[PDB]
């Protein structure tokens, strides 16, 4: 009669690395490495992406002609550039702090976009139609912006316009302008009629003034002119006052913004699908409980913790020695 | 083995035993067998599952994360937030191989002293009644049932 | 005759944790983590820190009138603002570089204020009082900066001015001065006679070129003009000149500045006391020599490491088992 | 108890022995008593000590660390800023708790080791002259007195 | 007859430390920390760095006086500033974007300078010659910048220059160029007649326009006058065009960049000589295999990792008991 | 000693040794000696050298870093980056110094396990054959032959 103490093993082929050894197979361990994902852009909470295709923040913004679907939309839980988002500035020219802008964006859930300054109302005395180009072209003919409109002289009676608005929305209110800077001193005439004419926004905490730069530059989309957009966050009850003389591409429509957190701008060329997930990346949407994940920096939602690693496993069993 | 049971004096494991991961053999006239001992298997268990939750709670989930954009003309500052961003992945890779690279040793470890401290507790009660062979088996000289066996993966057997 | 080994034990209760197990009970433990503070805004080195009160850096440094208990201040460990620190730039306008400012005076523990401009004596050809207005009002009159003084025409004769003074403190000095912006040509008339007028201010390192910007603005403490204020470090033997010829809010107050390190500027409503410490953070004063503490991230002096832990307790004896 | 000592073969503590951690007991005619050994628990207490020491020597203290403050067209640089602060303070926050963690489970380890230790340092003096019972107690044959358990409790006794 | 059971020990002297005990004496062991260095600045495979010696990176590109030697030179390992590399900027004025530049020129490795604008050539209805100053004098008379032209009136008659230039290069082109701010009206008239001239640089990325900003400054190297230096990438394709009427300090000299990663620029006064490293610092090359090093944060090439520790020692062997 | 025999019961070092760190002394009719196990000795090697590696390779070496420039209204951005700098400078000290530290701890422990695993080894062969005097010697009985202690000092003997 005998009796003997020994341990449990197996035909387990999970293998683990120590300080002192490595690969060493054990009996039990887990993973703490997700490396797997969705391939696809899904919903958060319910509410899908928003796609801008073609376009980037700069068109959707200002209302670009090739961005007309996106002009239904007003809630998203996070923005989506692709490699092919470049429809944006179609007539040549800057975008102060831009990037800022995008900055501002990334804590934007939803927003009610409106006609600030009515095309046929806010403007006599100055000519509303006819401020188009080849630049910013649509169906072949020549166009513009939706949501910016561009005043010349109506008959060569360009008279000093001052329109105001007061923000009574609860909320900010992003407003969006430009400024053009004609080529040669033969077009500040037949456009705004006054050789020499002035731009003049303000507000509470808003002040600035700007004077045509006309001067000779190279063609883009055959323009030797430019046009550069500026934008401000009008706060509630402020009032926002624009006063020019020529010059000044009007504020259309307006946008009231509705702060949510935990949102933002992703470049992915990823297909949207209806799938809803707790975690999106570029590369796809992840599920999973573990700690860590190496798919992707950029996340949404609530993921894994971002790693370098390419294996992270950890014992739980004991060394497992078969023996059979 | 750091303690010098498995893979050690008890040269390696038995693919038949699987109610847990320590117990006995047993050869007694009515027959043989295997049986896991719940005592140590079960807080080896409630161990190793602490240990697991204590290396998860410590990595806090990462929340939304999304990179910035620079104009040509911010070149230091688009480096900085680069500088930042990668000087801090380097640490948590850093910090979640070694973590693992440690504990895993660590566990290794355990199961070889708790092994070994089993051994020991039998030992301890036979004493005289049976005689220390191999592969940490003992021989009865007192030849004991199956009644009895259950006294020693038990803990009761008296018998100095 | 027997005799055994065995091991203290006790009535201890503190309890720590391991990997393995939670709540274990031991013998004897430290703690490493500091939860507690003085409750107070105390002094450093003997020095006392410098409440700004109802002001603000602007306030303080500009002079604003109700800010003359600062007046006689020079001397400090660190600077104190509060939940109602509004008392700042009186007169609508902007000022340039203002975060900048307050990033400069993080490093500075003392100065010496100094007339470098005297108001009766530097102006002559120009007319020094009635350079007041109701936004920066006291007692019920209308008035303005103790350290800022507003230059008109001296009966609608606006010469041209031209002052200058040299660094001769072997330190650094401080020189702010401002530039007004009237609503309405009239008022420019009114003011500095010349229609259009300019200042501008020039050193070694320093260059730059002011013009009246004329125009409409809502009111803001009953005012639709606004004012800039500006500010620059010179040198050592440096000479800065200013150069106006209308609308410049001259230097009447400088300061020579002393450059400490270890200070800086917090914000905390805690009760100043004639209380001494070598660790201040804005909840209070915290007097410890353990390596961590969960009280504050702001820190002045040399105070333990900011953790967001909740409990550090380290093990020295071993598993309590009293088995009484 | 990695080692089987502490809250192992020595089932409990004794809330009596108050000189020191380790410890005998000890029944002689003469009467009873506790006597803790210097030797251990002066070590131990060493140990200890300059393990204390070393964890608050590598967390250098914190000097002086103000805010900063941006204008509304510098949100980039304040998230940065922001972004910086919490990587760090994330960082610290986890080394603290682990070290103390990890710590904690290799010191009351060193406590069961010594205790341990101490026991067969003491049973390969006596040998024969006694036999194990339980609780870590030797039970004397030639029954000696307090001038031998004296020796007992010092390395010297000799009696193979 | 006997057998015994023991462990190696000898002489060594190596200490190590622990949690619990310092001081510990082994067997064997190693040393993780690197501590020494070669004292020179050596080259990186093979290519040697880029002494400025008493000049600056501006004093190079703008083509200081002084600076002839770094004429012929077009590749580098990593560019070197010293403790007198003072000579740049010899006209006072200002650098804008000045550190961007830098940040720019540390991921260049070598280029190719031409002359994009001849002198005698690209100037008639100009003059070229004459266009000399004190403040940057040459062996003792007075001359100017070697890449950067001063173009002055051409007796009295100075029309409205315009001059282009395209990118065909297939790389990126590096202009420089500057704008001159006279002390006196009377001098603006001797120097471009007209007594309100303009310039104006444009290019597809590109717009600015510049204005004389003519006023009375201290005197910095016996001048009163200032000039302000620009700077810009045209990239493979666009074209640059400067038009102006005066005040334009125009591009003689430009360079086609060739981008390399792993460079940079560094303050050191060590020598330079003929030695060949893998990783160098401004103390010295490095030359070690460890894993860390307390030389120098600064690095270029491949280093260990820069600590501020002081010893660190790993055991290997154990516990050294001599007992002889 | 955690594991008790280093600077323990065997204790101290044989300066004479030089073939490994673990070995034995021998001392029949024939003559004296030292010989070193090369079983126990080159596994301690494998692992510390496979230590040692695996210390350096989670430090990445580092790549060009030089510094940047700021204007003196760039303030706030230039203390930013100090604050970076200083901030990674910090942590990365603190690992390299910890780690070293704690895994030394480890070394000396992991030879302590390897002389004791060593010793009880033999001691479980001879049994009977010889009685265990001190500093880990035993003293035989059956008084063997140089061509026995070969037999011992390899595993081989046989002889309950
Ligand atoms: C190159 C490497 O990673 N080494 C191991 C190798 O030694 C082992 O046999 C195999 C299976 O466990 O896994 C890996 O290939
Ligand atoms: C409305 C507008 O901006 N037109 C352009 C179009 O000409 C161009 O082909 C496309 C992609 O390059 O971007 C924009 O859609
Ligand atoms: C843990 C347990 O099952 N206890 C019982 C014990 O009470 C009993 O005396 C013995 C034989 O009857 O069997 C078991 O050891
Ligand atoms: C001179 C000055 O700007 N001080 C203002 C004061 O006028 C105002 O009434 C008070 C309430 O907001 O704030 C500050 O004390
Ligand atoms: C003392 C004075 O000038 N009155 C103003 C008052 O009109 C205003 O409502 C308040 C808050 O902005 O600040 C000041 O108290
Ligand atoms: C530590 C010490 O004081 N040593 C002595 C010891 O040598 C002696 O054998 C014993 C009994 O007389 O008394 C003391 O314990
Ligand atoms: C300091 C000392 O003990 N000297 C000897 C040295 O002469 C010899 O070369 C070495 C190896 O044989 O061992 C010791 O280092
Ligand atoms: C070899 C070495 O590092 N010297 C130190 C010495 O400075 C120190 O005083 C002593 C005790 O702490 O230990 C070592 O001898
Ligand atoms: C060509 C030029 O810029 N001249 C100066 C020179 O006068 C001066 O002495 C030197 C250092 O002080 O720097 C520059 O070389
Ligand atoms: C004479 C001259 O050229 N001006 C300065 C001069 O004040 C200084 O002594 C010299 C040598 O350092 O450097 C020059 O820049
Ligand atoms: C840079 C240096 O001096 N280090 C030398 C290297 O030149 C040499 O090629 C190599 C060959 O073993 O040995 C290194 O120590």
């Amino acid at each position: 009669d005998t009796i003997c103490i020994g341990y449990h093993a197996n035909n387990s082929t999970d293998t683990v690395d120590t300080v002192l050894e490595k690969n060493v197979t054990v009996t039990h361990s887990v993973n703490l490495l997700e490396d797997s994902h969705n391939g696809k852009l899904c919903k958060l909470k319910g509410i899908a992406p928003l796609q801008l295709g073609k376009c980037n923040i700069a068109g959707w913004l200002l209302g670009n002609p090739e961005c007309d679907l996106l002009l239904t939309a007003s809630s998203w839980s996070y923005i989506v550039e692709t490699s092919n988002s470049e429809n944006g500035t179609c007539y040549p020219g800057d975008f102060i702090d831009y990037e800022e802008l995008r900055e501002q964006l990334s804590s934007v859930s939803s927003f009610e976009k409106f006609e600030i300054f009515p095309k046929t109302s806010s403007w006599p005395n100055h000519e509303t139609t006819k401020g188009v180009t080849a630049a910013c072209s649509y169906a072949g003919a020549s166009s513009f912006y939706r949501n910016l409109l561009w005043l010349t002289k109506k008959g060569s009676s360009y008279p000093k316009l001052s329109k105001s608005y007061v923000n009574n929305k609860g909320k900010e209110v992003l407003v969006l302008w430009g400024v053009h800077h004609p080529p040669t001193g033969t077009d500040q005439q037949s456009l705004y009629q006054n050789a020499d004419a002035y731009v003049s926004v303000g507000s509470s905490k808003y002040n600035r003034r700007f004077t045509p730069e006309i001067a000779a530059r190279p063609k883009v989309r055959d323009q030797a002119g430019r046009m550069n957009y500026y934008w401000t966050l009008l706060e509630p009850g402020d009032t926002i006052t624009f006063e020019a003389t020529g010059n000044l591409i009007a504020p259309w429509y307006a946008f009231a913004l509705n702060r949510g957190s935990g949102s933002g701008i992703i470049t992915s060329d990823a297909p949207v699908h209806d799938c809803n997930t707790k975690c999106q990346t570029p590369h796809g949407a992840i599920n999973s409980s573990l700690p860590f994940q190496n798919i992707h920096p950029v996340t949404i939602g609530e993921c894994p913790k971002y790693v370098r690693s390419t294996k992270l496993r950890m014992a739980t069993g004991l060394r497992n020695i078969p023996a059979r | 083995g750091l303690f010098g049971a498995i893979a050690g004096f008890i040269e390696g494991g038995w693919t038949g035993m699987i109610d847990g991961w320590y117990g006995y053999h047993h050869q007694n006239e009515q027959g043989s067998g295997y049986a896991a001992d719940q005592k140590s298997t079960q807080n080896a268990i409630d161990g190793i599952t602490n240990k697991v939750n204590s290396v998860i709670e410590k990595m806090n989930t990462q929340f939304t994360a999304v990179g910035k954009e620079f104009n040509n003309l911010e070149r230091r500052i688009e480096n900085l937030n680069k500088k930042v961003d990668d000087g801090f992945l380097d640490i948590w890779t850093y910090n979640a191989e070694l973590l693992v690279l440690l504990e895993n040793e660590r566990t290794l470890d355990f199961h070889d002293s708790n092994v070994r401290n089993l051994y020991e507790k039998v030992k301890s009660q036979l004493k005289n009644n049976a005689k220390e062979i191999g592969n940490g088996c003992f021989e009865f000289y007192h030849k004991c049932d199956d009644a009895c066996m259950e006294s020693v993966r038990n803990g009761t057997y008296d018998y100095p």
